[PDB]
């Protein structure tokens, strides 16, 4: 049983975007489905409603984005859909669609919006060495958007790993990774970060040398 | 809309002791058909937000009974009995009786544990970077706890404020304990203009600063 939304990405003020929320494990056309947004300065913020065929297909929605969202249904594809046009930088955030009044009354992952006349970055990722336990690390700077994932030795170094919130400077994000191993385990053994950059297309592996 | 105000804002407590989150609505959540549209929702830092209860006091499914809900009409309180490391993060509460439906602004849980001093490492640009024509120093405060700490940058000897970018970690759900990321991004030039660079932490679990320098 899960939610998966998709359709989000980077996208120009004015402009438009569809994000999809696809089901299941479960039909929900039975269920009210609801699609929320998330950021730092207004938490969690109602966007919109789609009642079932039973309701006449009613919507409701958030003030906000009236006249520019629109919610739809498709129970045979098992998927609720908005469609956002005029999007305003505002409209910027994670969003989520849930059903409610539900056994299967779950959120799924999300999928991010951000809307910006900023350009698409690829990250600079440069390796942290040092000048019982030896900490390394990794620097991503100068991308965007959102979002990079950061791993050591592919995964497979995931304890005593530190990867920071990025940071956004006006239109650049900067992350770090911190990963602390025994003395005895580097630079006797590969200590190595990979950075994916989906947006930009990048794959990025970067050794942890001495000196 | 129905204005959902949420206290405490941030709530410390310790393993096994109880919580209590106070929600108050502006306007009555009790519908005419006798529900009230009241709920819970836990938002742990990297997911997703979850519903904890539904309706007052009714446990959404894989919810443990120490999480319980109680109140009517505008005051609620969702209390978590003998609190574990891992029912740390952000508690919502919503309504759903008018629309807008609303939410809380929430109720962050704070896990104390034993105070911990940071482990700090500092780092001088890689070459690849300065290369570039950037340097950036960065330093790694880790697995602190409380969380409230003071990162300064000097410079030899003095106290730079511009150029810093610092990144903080949320509670972390294994040990309980706090991390921070602190960098001083200069251009190749400016840094070459200096030679000494120290990243010095204040904490409570030290009377003297935490001091962490290399020299170029
Ligand atoms: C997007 C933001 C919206 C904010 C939140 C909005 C809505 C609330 C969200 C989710 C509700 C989920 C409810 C799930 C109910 S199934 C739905 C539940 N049905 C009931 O009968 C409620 C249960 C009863 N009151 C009780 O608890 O005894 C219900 O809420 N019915 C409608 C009603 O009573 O009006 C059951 O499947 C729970 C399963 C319990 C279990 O498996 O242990």
């Amino acid at each position: 049983v899960k939610l998966e939304e998709s359709g989000g990405g980077l996208v120009q003020p004015g402009g438009s975007m569809k994000l999809s929320c696809v089901a299941s494990g479960f039909t929900i056309s039975n269920y009210w489905m609801n699609w929320v947004r998330q950021s730092p300065e207004k938490g969690l913020d109602w966007v919109a409603e789609i009642r079932l065929k039973s309701n006449n297909y009613v919507t409701h929605y958030a003030e906000s984005v009236k006249g520019r969202f629109t919610i739809s249904r498709d129970d045979s594809k098992n998927s609720v859909y908005l469609q956002m046009n005029n999007l305003r930088p505002e409209d910027t955030g994670i969003y989520y669609c849930t059903p409610i009044y539900s056994p299967f009354a779950y959120w799924g992952q999300g999928t991010l919006v951000t809307v910006s006349a900023a350009k698409t970055t690829p990250p600079s990722v440069y390796p942290l060495a040092p000048g019982s336990m030896v900490t390394l690390g990794c620097l991503v700077k100068g991308y965007f958007p959102e979002p990079v994932t950061v791993t050591w030795n592919s995964g497979s170094l995931s304890s005593g790993v530190h990867t920071f919130p990025a940071v956004l400077q006006s239109d650049l994000y900067t992350l770090s990774s911190s990963v602390t191993v025994p003395s005895s385990t580097w630079p006797s053994e590969t200590v190595t970060c990979n950075v994916a950059h989906p947006a930009s297309s990048t794959k990025v592996d970067k050794k942890i040398v001495p000196r | 809309d129905v204005v959902m105000t949420q206290t405490p804002l941030s709530l410390p407590v310790s393993l096994g002791d109880q919580a209590s989150i106070s929600c108050r609505s502006s306007q009555s959540l009790v519908h005419s058909n006798g529900n009230t549209y009241l709920h819970w929702f836990l938002q742990k830092p990297g997911q997703s937000p979850k519903l904890l209860i539904y309706k007052v006091s009714n446990r959404f499914s894989g919810v443990p009974e120490r999480f319980s809900g109680s109140g009517s009409g505008t005051d609620f309180t969702l209390k978590i009995s003998r609190v574990e490391a891992e029912d740390l993060g952000v508690y919502f509460c919503s309504q759903s009786k008018y629309v807008p439906y609303t939410f809380g602004g929430g109720t962050k849980l704070e896990i104390k544990r034993a105070d911990a001093a940071p482990t700090v490492s500092i780092f001088p640009p890689s070459s690849e970077q300065l290369t570039s024509g950037g340097a950036s120093v960065v330093c790694f405060l880790n697995n602190f706890y409380p969380k409230d700490i003071n990162v300064k940058w000097k410079i030899d000897g003095s106290e730079r404020q511009n150029g810093v970018l610092n990144s903080w970690t949320d509670q972390d759900s294994k040990d309980s304990t706090y991390s921070m990321s602190s960098t001083l991004t200069l251009t190749k030039d400016e840094y070459e203009r200096h030679n000494s660079y120290t990243c010095e932490a204040t904490h409570k679990t030290s009377t003297s600063p935490i001091v962490k320098s290399f020299n170029r």
